[PDB]
DNA sequence: ATCAGAATCCCGGTGCCGAGGCCGCTCAATTGGTCGTAGACAGCTCTAGCACCGCTTAAACGCACGTACGCGCTGTCCCCCGCGTTTTAACCGCCAAGGGGATTACTCCCTAGTCTCCAGGCACGTGTCAGATATATACATCGAT
DNA sequence: ATCGATGTATATATCTGACACGTGCCTGGAGACTAGGGAGTAATCCCCTTGGCGGTTAAAACGCGGGGGACAGCGCGTACGTGCGTTTAAGCGGTGCTAGAGCTGTCTACGACCAATTGAGCGGCCTCGGCACCGGGATTCTGAT
């Protein structure tokens, strides 16, 4: 049969998900997560749909930027696979803890 | 029950720069928010400048200095030129 | 033409900027020239970003500015990118780039 | 219980957009923790803003203001 | 640069 | 491009 | 400047402990900076809700927005205690 | 006085005057300066107590900027609050990466 | 004139930073970074002193310029 | 008679992390600041406190940058900081494109 | 627990 | 923690 | 390696729904006039920044050695990618309803503004002790034996 | 393991200038008072958020095989750290000068404020073409040979 070499599918995946602009996380699970997280700060809260959409936009943009930085970190160590240590280094350098 | 925006003015500017290009509603909202953000930045810097020098009025000089502080480099130079020309033209009339 | 914008030869509402400055209590008083300068600066910045957005839209064979085009225009200019360094554009995506070492031999 | 809603393929897609070619197996839990921390930080400020106005529904402007508090603006959710 | 030549050329 | 705009702005004001 | 008040607080918490002039300037700058941050946040909050009066509620919410958890909780407790004490007496 | 009426040491009147002159809003409430002064007093007391402990640990009876820097950086919460701030002649926290240490 | 930031000075700064070994090419990079940072801060401070129509760069101007870039500085008569 | 390499470096690290005075000679730094400011409005003048504040800020910035650089170098399983480490730290911090 | 201090302040400031 | 024991102890 | 198989783009035909244009009106920007105050401007004064000289030294600089470290090369083996099946839950559409945001009308109480006055705070002057410095001393470290 | 050679904390003595305090003055905060509008409350209307239900189907979970890259190990060159001898200019003390920061007094140009006015922009409505979508064929593009 036919089978691509390990890695080439990932390249086209990068190209596709960099060309497009839609959200990557499923809306309903993210909304449920946001609702639960906010539930402890104050009970019986309600959310405008636009509020949840804005939360998802901000979270996805932040995660994408963090992944760019941690990819730079991993490459700097003569590696290709990103590991948790790269994420921790990127966050530590960014100042956030 | 009356919202205000820069949608009309942004549309005129676009039609003047690109005579045949349209703009989506989401892009229009984004441009509106961008204009508001830049206005807030410049006005806040001008207010801080006025309060720093014990003044009490925001003049053209303060706004120009705030622009020079905020905008990076060539953008700042061109914006300063544009504002100076606009003020000279306005005072001439 | 009653409008101060017509006097200044601008396309932005000089009167509205003056009212916003007076209402936002940035200072006790507001000079007459300040709204003109601020409106001119805002108009120039809007024109500058919109020109690049239109160029990007034309490159994409479209004729309607969409947030993707605005994001491309902003990120493809060092000056604007520096200005909007901390800004996140909704539905803007990211600039297409790939680190060289990831590419195959 | 609900943090698992951010499934592994979703994190993989986010990393792919970020420009990552290979992913270690332990990345997913760290990413979930990071996202949870970020969401707590933003949502706490949003809920505080809402509570100040004596409202019971978080609106988009509250999220925008919380993001501005965290030194991270966001365009396209009302001026 | 080219922006200054382009900014002046508006009409 | 400027004098014409200034004259038009200063023309119709009192005539209204 | 806040030199006198910082001095009284220091003698209240640490009876026998001086403070250098440079450290006093440090503390004065810190007090000014925190006051400016809190006042700016309260002004932003008031302008948000179309309000036109900074009250104790606005400053309390600004404190809850600026300081970290335990610090914010203790600061809010102290502020509420002081406000109730000042209101009860006159 | 107002400051003494609230059981505070910080100047309530001066804070009220600063709030008024700083054009933060059109009007300023009555309890707002009291609340602000109480918060400022609490923060000052916290940082001063930590700095005094640090100075005592250094066998000195006089607060210096080094003590303030030590107190700020050694407390995680104050460090988070005082994140993007530099203290003149404050020095740095004494640390060394464990790998750099010899065998 | 930038070469006035001597090699041992950069070495001392790195030592305070907790750096054990130092590559030879580090010094030029550090000089460039310091020049860029000083250029930005000094440009902002000079603009501030321009607006006041003064001819002397006061310390408060430097403090304002630092605060512009999110670097608050304490202990300069603020 | 002859300390093995790395010992005097550790002693210097312990010493300079304990003290608080500035590490760059005042006069060369002042000359550098004046020469940089010469590009902008000429015939400028500086208060001594202004130059002092500039020096303090520069020292703090450089120390923080070197700390992040050391973290980067350690991440690559090294002990010697290299220019690529400074570039990576600055790029992640956001000071560079 | 400084009600006495508050009363004195209400008196001392009023004594002036 | 120790801050709560310290915050209450003011006088 | 050239060729087979799998994305990928690019052509053309349709449907539609969101962008673009028109209209009434209404409320917000203009035009006219004033009035008092912020700010421009001339003048003096005195602080402080700049310029220069001598001279010590402490730091910088240049050089030699060698050793620890960066870096290239290999083996390996295990972890991660690609892919095919099966399961699952997002989601899209539709329906109900009730909490709660948004407006509007009234009351009043809380805060701005004024006058008076006096005490807290600030500049100034002064004494002395915490701290800086020097020196001999004892102790912790460390590197070759 | 160890001990001589270095570096460092320790204890004691001395000197000093920055801090802690006392004093006189003054101006800003407090007390008393009035006026008015910001907002707190209630009452109402209707958008819009939540909740449920059901069929689709695309996506997630899962298992499996294998290639590649992470990592440990080894060797080799070389480039920094250490120490020493020579140079130099930072720093300190001192002097002298003058520019401009800062304060004071004067005047007036201008922005807040108010009133009558009208048209610029906004909400609502209607229409069509830009674009999304569907579908097939040419086009690259990749991997085994």
């Amino acid at each position: 049969p036919h089978r691509y070499r390990p890695g080439t599918v990932a390249l086209r995946e990068i190209r596709r998900y960099q060309k497009s602009t839609e959200l990557l996380i499923r809306k309903l699970p993210f909304q449920r997560l946001v609702r639960e997280i906010a539930q402890d700060f104050k009970t019986d809260l309600r959310f405008q749909s636009s509020a949840v959409m804005a939360l998802q936009e901000a979270s996805e943009a932040y995660l994408v930027a963090l992944f760019e930085d941690t990819n730079l970190c991993a490459i700097h160590a003569k590696r290709v696979t990103i590991m948790p240590k790269d994420i921790q280094l990127a966050r530590r350098i960014r100042g956030e803890r | 029950t009356r919202k205000e925006s820069y949608a009309i003015y942004v549309y005129k500017v676009l039609k003047q720069v690109h005579p045949d290009t349209g703009i989506s509603s989401k892009a229009m909202s984004i441009m509106n928010s961008f204009v508001n953000d830049v206005f807030e930045r410049i006005a806040g810097e001008a207010s801080r400048l006025a309060h720093y020098n014990k003044r009490s009025t925001i003049t053209s000089r303060e706004i120009q200095t705030a622009v020079r502080l905020l905008l990076p480099g060539e953008l700042a130079k061109h914006a300063v030129s544009e504002g100076t020309k606009a003020v000279t033209k306005y005072t001439s009339a | 033409a009653k409008t101060r914008s017509s006097r200044a030869g601008l396309q932005f509402p000089v009167g509205r900027v003056h009212r916003l400055l007076r209402k936002g209590n940035y200072a006790e008083r507001v000079g007459a020239g300040a709204p003109v300068y601020l409106a001119a600066v805002l108009e120039y910045l809007t024109a500058e970003i919109l020109e690049l957005a239109g160029n990007a839209a034309r490159d994409n064979k479209k004729t309607r500015i969409i947030p993707r085009h605005l994001q491309l225009a902003v990120r493809n200019d060092e000056e604007l990118n520096k200005l909007l360094g901390r800004v996140t554009i909704a539905q803007g995506g990211v600039l297409p780039n790939i680190q060289s070492v990831l590419l195959p031999k | 219980d609900n943090i698992q809603g951010i499934t592994k393929p979703a994190i993989r897609r986010l990393a792919r957009r970020g420009g990552v070619k290979r992913i270690s197996g332990l990345i997913y839990e760290e990413t979930r923790g990071v996202l949870k921390v970020f969401l707590e930080n933003v949502i706490r400020d949003a809920v505080t803003y809402t509570e100040h106005a004596k409202r019971k529904t978080v609106t988009a402007m509250d999220v925008v203001y919380a993001l501005k508090r965290q030194g991270r603006t966001l365009y396209g959710f009302g001026g | 640069s080219g922006r200054s030549v382009r900014a002046e050329t508006r009409s | 491009k400027d004098d014409i705009k200034r004259v038009m702005a200063a023309i119709e004001k009192v005539r209204k």
